[PDB]
């Protein structure tokens, strides 16, 4: 998921 | 923030070489497409935190992130290559233990041609005997330019002031950095068209059963994560 | 040949304002598509004999002439399109007589998305201020920088390129602003580039698609054109 | 055609 790398990382 | 910070930023904000081992035996059209797309998911993930680093990029709206990312990632995977490959002619440096020739382009119908690309700008580069500093620059143009809106906007003047300042400590003429500002630019339009052959590359591959493409890989290459 | 002189070989070359004779009326599927495909073909007539008046064309290699013009010939309609409809938000001027709007584009699937980068890119071409010497220094550079005896051409084109990359930072300078600025506005200007080639590929790809779905009137020019490209 | 366009006038 793109979206997890950038805001859950 | 001035220029030299920009740049001494981005220089710290640079992504660790993904080590990806060459396939025991020589290419097959299967395993040369098993090492492309294994490398490329490996070096997303770093992308993002590549960008997560840049002065600014996190202060754009989640939306605009991604939508710089889905647009630009092949883009930047490119730029990546062609300035690991510049200090060595004929070859394609995807990584420190995968080192293609043009030849083994030919185990994989359709990808010669981007070889050919990727070689023939990179020799450009090579020509133009592009500098660390002006190359990281580039990259993060790439990323910020394949277009909050106005954060934007400023996040790419910063990063050209940049250029311009890294283009200038070279010493040349004013009228020969207006040119070689104008050089390097110029080569964007061949990155980004070599982009959208691979892309448009990888997506046949896929269809094609060539070779399976990852969570992350097939997210990027769809675009439309956001839907 | 200075840069001011160059850049007035450039204003000579430019090809006729062209219409395609479209009495005025509301617009399809079918209209506004066969009404492109006619415009692209007449300008691709005149596209040809603009790049002959840029000098040093002529001097390139058969191979050269046809494949920068094969590759950009897109391109080159769009940053036409873009200078056209400057002075005009929210439309897009492909002629005098094949004006549309966002909503227009609907009609057309897969035309929207298109339409949408082309306003973009003009709207940002706007706000810089593009100015027409600038207009005519990419558009040459489009066609110079746009592909890639034997070795002789090739030289001819770098030589060629460098000289109209020149005649822009000459114009830039004209402009009479701060240094600083005139290296920011030339960069500005040229990462737009990446935009015009980007609209290029997917306005190509829906052509193409349209092509071979033979709802289109492809003229034999405009057709040759868009086949060197998927060759 | 491309070809007999850059050769005439
Ligand atoms: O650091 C890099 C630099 C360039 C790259 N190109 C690929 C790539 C990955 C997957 C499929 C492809 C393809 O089908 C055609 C051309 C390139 C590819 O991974 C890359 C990684
Ligand atoms: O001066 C211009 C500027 C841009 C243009 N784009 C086309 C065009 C012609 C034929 C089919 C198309 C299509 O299917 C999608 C988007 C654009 C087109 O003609 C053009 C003429």
């Amino acid at each position: 998921k793109l979206v997890q790398l950038l805001t859950t990382t | 923030l001035s220029p030299e910070q920009l740049v001494l930023t981005l220089l710290e904000a640079e992504p660790p070489h993904v080590l990806i081992s060459r396939p025991s035996a020589p290419f097959t059209e299967a395993s040369m497409m098993m090492s492309l797309t294994k490398l490329a998911d490996k070096e997303l993930v770093h992308m993002i935190s590549w960008a997560k680093k840049i002065p600014g990029f996190v202060e754009l709206s989640l939306f605009d992130q991604v939508r710089l990312l889905e647009s630009c990632w092949m883009e930047v995977l490119m730029m990546g290559l062609m300035w690991r490959s510049i200090d060595h002619p004929g070859k394609l440096i995807f990584a420190p233990d995968l080192v293609l020739d043009r030849d083994e382009g030919k185990c994989v119908e359709g990808i010669l041609e981007i070889f050919d690309m990727l070689l023939a700008t990179t020799s450009r580069f090579r020509e133009l005997k592009l500098q660390h500093k002006e190359y990281l620059c580039v990259k993060a143009m790439i990323l910020l330019n394949s277009s909050s809106s106005r954060k934007l906007a400023h996040l790419l003047n910063a990063v050209t002031d940049a250029l311009v300042w890294v283009i200038a400590k070279s010493g040349i003429s004013s009228q020969q950095q207006s040119m070689r500002l104008a050089n390097l630019l110029m080569l964007l339009s061949h990155v980004r068209h070599a982009s959208n052959k691979g892309m448009e590359h990888l997506l046949n591959m896929k269809c094609k059963n060539v070779v399976p493409v990852y969570d992350l890989l097939l997210e990027m290459l769809n675009a439309h994560v956001l839907r």
